């Protein structure tokens, strides 16, 4: 089997992407944030504290296929400080036509303020490795992990759009969705992430520096977070750019034409256009824009978030020894 | 309004 689903930016900044997910019988369609940086499928629900709901909710008592996983609870927090917790059902979950029975659907009893505040996101679908799942006492498998037995190939692909719709595919590689060939690179699962080592970087039309950058492919992070020295090298090529303590990162004049940023995948090179790094104005009509490449020093890990991923066709190969592929597009 | 998805 295969699935194919359209993913859409939630706003004009490409802050995040939502993808429809059908849960239960009859199907309840929720728009979830597919997150390769975590491993819980959790949803706003009829269980969620009413004052914390503003979203489409899952109602387990309206699904004939929902089963309570007795004694199971979950609790998660994320790098940006957001969090949620609750209890657990198994139910039928379909993404893009691909159906999994017995998927753990984590029903939120409570959600943090940032989730309440984002009317567009009805929950998360985690796509990192199942060792990160927060269900206790027994961790639950991701949608991808459960799907592998039926998939035509144990892969999914992320094709995120630049201010445009894109696609998540499960079980096949669409050879018309990218140019050139895919270059694959080793993944470490020791921390539960799609963790890999980039072979280096270049700024604009400058030289490629061979330097190992260990980081994660994270569709649930907006920006590209890289080592401080790498980020400083980038913004040195932007004449108005400065680090802003109050804004919390590099800012630059919105009118500037930015250089591209290239990262290495083995011998291959992925080029992030300058325009993608022009993230947006600090407020509507501001002359100051926030940069799309920022230091990873605060987060503590390098993160190839959407600014990087949307420049590529990205293959999450979930064979027993996983690998990560990138192609230009 | 950037997002940073597990801690």
């Amino acid at each position: 089997s295969t699935g194919s689903a359209t993913t859409t930016p939630i706003d004009s900044l490409d802050d995040a992407y939502i993808t429809p997910v059908q849960i239960g019988t009859p199907a309840q369609t929720l728009n979830l944030d597919f997150d390769t940086g975590s491993s819980d499928l959790w949803v706003f629900s009829s269980e969620t504290t009413a004052s914390e709901v503003x979203q489409t909710i899952y109602t387990p008592s309206k699904s004939t296929t929902a089963k309570l996983l007795s004694g199971a609870t979950w609790s998660i927090s994320y790098g940006d400080g957001s969090s949620s917790s609750g209890d657990v059902y198994t139910d039928t979950v379909s993404v893009g036509g691909l159906t999994v029975t017995g998927q753990a659907v984590e029903s939120a009893k409570k959600v943090s303020s940032s989730f309440t505040e984002d009317s567009t996101i009805d929950g998360l679908l985690g796509l990192a490795f199942s060792t990160l799942n927060t269900v206790s006492p027994t961790q639950q498998k991701t949608f991808f992990d459960n799907a592998k037995a039926s998939l035509d190939s144990p892969v999914f692909t992320a094709d995120l759009g630049y201010h445009a719709p894109g696609t998540y595919n499960f079980g096949f590689i669409d050879t018309t969705a990218y140019t050139g060939s895919i270059t694959y690179t080793a993944v470490s699962t020791k921390q539960g992430f799609w963790e890999w080592t980039s072979t280096g970087y270049a700024v604009g039309s400058g030289t490629f520096k061979s330097t190992s950058i260990d980081g994660i492919a994270d569709t649930g992070t907006t920006l590209l977070y890289l080592p401080a020295t790498v980020v400083s090298a980038y913004w040195a090529q932007v004449s108005g750019a400065k680090s802003s303590s109050s804004v919390g990162g590099y800012v630059f004049p919105c009118s500037a034409t930015l250089p591209s940023f290239t990262f290495g995948v083995g011998s291959a090179r992925i080029v992030i256009p300058g325009d993608y790094i022009d993230f947006g104005p600090i407020s509507t009509g501001s002359s100051s824009c926030f940069g799309g490449i920022q230091s990873s020093a605060g987060i503590g890990i390098n993160i190839f978030g959407d600014v990087a991923l949307k420049a590529a066709f990205v293959v999450f190969n979930g064979a027993t020894t996983p690998t990560l592929g990138f192609a230009s597009k | 309004h950037p997002f940073a998805x597990i801690h």
